[PDB]
RNA sequence: UCCGCCGGCACCUUAUGAGAAAUCAAAGUUUUUGGGUUCCGGGGGGAGUAUGGUCGCAAGGCUGAAACUUAAAGGAAUUGAC
């Protein structure tokens, strides 16, 4: 990755899935990655999201509805979203 | 009393028997079933299912462009609360059959490239959600008792058979997304009427 | 029978970790499998795991966090002295950057980095990486 | 000329997207080969393989195609690997190109020992299979060379690794399956999680999201 | 047999979709508008598109189509969908609901709402 | 339930009430003692009190037994 | 080339199973794997029901049923069309035709 | 009749797996190669033959070669022709 100079050597960093934390290849076609939204106190859209990415392997399985499910449970209570 | 907004969706759910499941539950849909009758008829809680009309909804309202998103039946019931769906909420509706190769082959006219994909049954739908993973399309859908969850990203749980319940989830999901942009006013209630969403048999 | 808890203890946890789990029960529980999740719990390899008292052997359960690529034991376990040590990563690791070894020395249950330190042979347990 | 009929297109066209990476990052499909020969064009480097003829057999006679393998990559993280099956070998060379950049994929690069110069070898020990073909990769220092057979070091060459030790198992003698194993080895370099890669993801707006605006416009 | 092939069919669709208004339900009349609005090259295909579009007038008459697009036909069915009636067919009122349902609303505190009863 | 939705150390009381009693997270016998003079439930002799059976043993409907 | 999962046969956790003879040839056949047909029809065929009925000395009398069970080997099966060669994905379907 | 637990003969769907494929919920957890242990294979023939030993009333069983010969034999699947 970093040179002993500590110069960077890679041609990008893939990004990581959400739920499983496996990284995602360039071929990598069924992955997805999500946007919610973030609300006011009246409930309108601010402009502000929380991203979530998630892998092939997680999806084929069927296990991405419970995984978005848990994530989002915890991150809306970490940035005010309720 | 005053009753709130998820009360008020959740008694207008009841009343279209949203809640009522299929007799088999998919064991990934197990979290959101509440409890099975003698019977032998899941009964899908309706509170799991208004929090994730919230979670889809605001993804929705993530997309900059709403013709981005894609809406779309293949059982008639739902062919009629999509193209008003899409009416209200600027999206793209396609009614009818799925036409293979539309996310994969470029050279066909009726080619798309959506940021989202919204379907009413995972079972019916399966071509555009198999065809969907092969362009990094997410997916919502709503999903029943026995509807696989197989690249479903978002799956809301209620009964998407009866022609009532399609007709109010979408309508209810309709109002969340504009209420969510600020085009109307918050509160259970919408000036659009519930029926435009039901099917119209000929 | 079971003929090495440590084998089923790591198999359990390689199975449960490429399946996406965030858990996995470890049954039978021993002092060696104990020691050796020490190891790869100071290297960030495993989160937290608890261990269960049931009054015969005890449980464990390991909370994972999807940094392990795969982990096994080395069965017979071969001596290796600390020249032999050079060898044995060039074969079980995927290169000389990152993996341990870990090996049962008279000093205790250590990775083979902390080994040359210490200068200490012994026999193999297992990997991870 | 080209007239782009994909969001990506339009992009590269209009010269929003400058770089595969940022493709790769999000991965994104590429379908035109417009788009390759737009960003890493100059760079490319196209070489035939072998030319494979297949029989079919007929009431008349046996219908004989030419399939043509094909490999590209400018020697610097980058190969593809196209083939395809046509009635005239100069049409098959032509599709296979077309085919091969397609394809391309990130190859990523490490060092053997010390990490002095340019990354030269691959970062670990990486394995790709198709068929009854296996084809190994281990890390070597440098100026060790390339140590493989011809096939796969035809490949490795054109995706920059300079020294590589190489095995392999399985009938090495079907070429189809052989080069294709080395290219399945070589996209899995980026899909092994090293502890420099456990830091967590940041996240950044895909190009169709960032550019929603222009794609929203038609183009004329 | 008397098989209309695609060159029959497919011209004969195109006629009817732009020029619905001019045809008629005779073929004596449709004929000389086909000279009119078309070119086509030959007596004899003339008159099969001419008999077979008056065979696709019939058919509109009595109900719609597959592979004819009438643009004003299309508009009277979406006025017909449009219309609903002023009463919802959803009663808020008068909710009928299982022993299960009811136990399901009191895990959300829900069990006070105004509809729902008991069967 | 999914595995990711329940978690080992803590399973809910009913689930681990139907589970295996060698297969909890602690192994805990199903049997008990009662009153009517303890009785086990799963008494294999004759008490006619309770007649031993497969399973539990078959108590006597005169008699009232206690848990304890 | 293994044909069926079933071996052509449908016997599970058992060693030997006595054969019966076919109907047709007499051919020794396991009972598991014969071709079994239960024929129900009346012993008179409807081309002479009216006759007979006609003829009955009784003024109420239902006409008996003749039951047979057929057990074919598999190339009498075939060559009765009893059975026909089915497609490889059409092979599995157990469920008996309409 | 309904719910569940343990054990058994099986079946159905599916790939995140495996395989040359057929196919397999094991034939999976294998070049990211190691839970324990027994038997057993090394191109096709000659050949389960010759010989020696051993068992059997016999029929034969068990054990078991070489000379020499040969560039294929064979497995799965595809298109034709029949
Ligand atoms: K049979
Ligand atoms: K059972
Ligand atoms: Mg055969
Ligand atoms: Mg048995
Ligand atoms: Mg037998
Ligand atoms: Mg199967
Ligand atoms: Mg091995
Ligand atoms: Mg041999
Ligand atoms: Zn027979």
């Amino acid at each position: 990755m970093q040179n002993d100079e500590g110069q960077n050597m890679d041609l990008y960093i893939p990004r990581k899935c959400s739920a499983t934390n496996r990284l995602i290849t360039s071929k990598d076609h069924a992955s997805v990655q999500l946007n919610v939204g973030h609300l006011d106190e009246s409930g309108v859209y601010t402009g502000q999201f929380t991203t979530y990415a998630l892998c092939g392997f997680i999806r084929a399985q069927g296990d991405a509805d419970s995984a978005m499910d848990r994530l989002w449970q915890k991150k809306k209570a970490e940035v005010g979203q309720q | 009393r005053t009753l709130s907004t998820k009360e008020a969706d959740i008694q207008m759910m009841l009343a279209a028997e949203v809640h009522l499941g299929t007799k088999n539950c998919d064991f990934q849909m197990e979290r959101y079933a509440f409890k099975r009758r003698n019977d032998g008829i899941y009964i899908i809680n309706l509170g799991k299912t208004w929090e994730k009309l919230q979670m889809a909804a605001r993804v929705i309202v993530a997309i900059e462009n709403p013709q981005d998103i894609i809406v779309q039946s293949a059982r008639p019931y739902g062919q009629r609360a999509v193209l008003k769906f899409a009416q209200y909420t600027g999206a793209h509706a396609i009614a009818g059959r799925h036409t293979p190769g539309t996310f994969t082959n470029q050279l066909q006219t009726s080619y798309s490239e959506p940021r989202l994909l919204i379907l009413t049954d995972p079972r019916t739908d399966h071509q555009p959600i198999k065809e969907a993973a092969l362009g990094n399309i997410p997916t919502i859908a709503f999903c029943d008792t026995d509807s696989p969850m197989r690249y479903v990203d978002i799956g809301i749980p209620a009964n998407n058979k009866g022609k009532h319940s399609i007709g109010v989830l979408f309508w209810i999901l309709a109002r969340m997304v504009l209420q969510m942009r600020g085009a109307i006013n918050q509160g259970p209630k919408w000036d659009v009427m519930v029926d435009l969403f039901f099917y119209r048999e000929p | 029978v079971r003929v090495s808890v440590l084998n089923d203890a790591l198999k359990s946890m390689y199975n449960a970790e490429k399946a996406g789990k965030a858990q996995v029960e470890l049954r039978p529980s021993s002092k060696v499998i104990i020691k050796f999740l020490i190891v790869m719990q100071k290297h960030g390899y495993i989160g937290d795991f608890q261990y269960v008292d049931d009054h015969r052997v005890g449980k464990i359960v390991v909370e994972l966090n999807g940094r392990l690529n795969k982990c096994g034991v080395i069965s017979p376990r071969f001596d290796v002295g600390v020249a032999t040590i050079e060898g044995w990563t060039a074969r079980l690791l995927p290169s000389r950057q990152f993996g341990y070894i870990v090996l049962t020395t008279s000093a205790g249950i250590m990775d083979h980095e902390e080994a040359r330190r210490k200068n200490v042979g012994g026999k193999v347990l297992g990997f991870f990486y | 000329k080209w007239v782009p009929v994909t969001k990506l297109g339009r992009l590269v066209k209009d010269g929003k997207i400058r770089s595969l990476e940022q493709i790769y990052l999000h991965s994104l499909p590429i379908k035109e080969f417009q788009i390759i020969d737009t960003l890493i064009g100059p760079s490319l480097k196209d070489e035939v393989m072998k030319i494979m003829p297949v029989q079919k057999q007929t009431r008349a006679g046996q219908r004989t195609r030419f399939k043509a393998f094909v490999v590209v990559g400018d020697g610097n993280g980058h190969v593809g690997l196209g083939v395809k099956c046509s009635k005239e070998v100069a049409t098959a060379i032509r599709g296979g190109i077309i085919l091969a950049k397609l394809s391309v994929i990130p190859v990523r690069r490490g060092y053997w020992g010390n990490k002095i110069g340019k990354p030269h070898t691959v970062p670990c020990k990486v394995t790709g299979k198709c068929g009854s073909v296996t084809v190994r990769m281990v890390p070597a220092p440098r100026g060790a060379g390339i140590v493989a057979a011809r096939v796969p070091k035809k490949v490795l060459q054109f995706a920059g690794i300079e020294d590589v030790f190489t095995s392999s198992r399985g009938s090495t003698k079907t070429l189809g399956n052989f080069v294709k194993a080395t290219f399945d080895c070589l996209m899995k370099t980026y899909g092994f999680l090293t502890p420099d890669f456990w830091k967590e993801t940041r996240f950044t707006k895909s190009p169709f999201q960032e550019y929603f605006d222009i794609l929203a416009k038609p183009a004329n | 047999g008397r098989v209309r092939t695609k060159t029959v069919k497919k011209s004969s669709r195109q006629v009817i979709e732009r020029y619905y208004s001019k045809m008629t339900l005779d073929f004596h009349t449709n004929k000389k508008i086909l000279e009119e609005v078309a070119i086509i090259p030959s007596k004899r295909l003339r008159n099969k598109i001419a008999g077979f579009s008056t065979h696709l007038m019939k058919r509109i008459q009595k109900g719609p189509v597959r592979g004819i697009s009438l643009k004003l036909q299309e508009e009277e069915r979406e006025r017909r969908m449009d219309f609903v009636p002023e009463e919802s067919a959803i009663k808020t009122d008068l909710i009928e609901v299982d022993k299960e349902t009811l136990d399901m609303l009191s895990a959300l505190g829900m069990s006070d709402l105004p509809g729902v009863v008991k069967q | 339930v999914l595995p990711n939705d329940v978690d080992l150390l803590n399973p809910p009381a009913e689930h681990e009430k139907k589970k295996h009693k060698l297969k909890r997270l602690v192994q805990s016998p199903n049997s008990f003692f009662m009153d009517v003079t303890t009785v086990f439930s799963h008494s294999q002799t004759v008490v006619v009190l309770c007649q031993p059976t497969g399973g539990r043993a078959r108590l006597i409907e005169g008699c009232s037994f206690r848990r304890k | 080339t293994f044909k069926r999962r079933n071996g052509g046969r449908n016997k599970h956790g058992r060693g030997h199973v006595k054969f019966i003879r076919c109907s047709n040839c007499g051919k020794c056949c396991p009972k598991d794997k014969a071709i079994k047909r239960f024929l129900v029809r009346n012993i008179v065929e409807q081309a002479a029901v009216r006759d007979v009925q006609e003829a009955c000395a009784f003024e109420l009398y239902t006409l008996p049923k003749l039951y047979l069970k057929m057990q074919y080997c598999v190339s009498c099966a075939i060559h009765s069309k009893v059975v026909r060669v089915r497609s490889r994905t059409d092979r599995r379907v157990r469920e008996p035709p309409q």
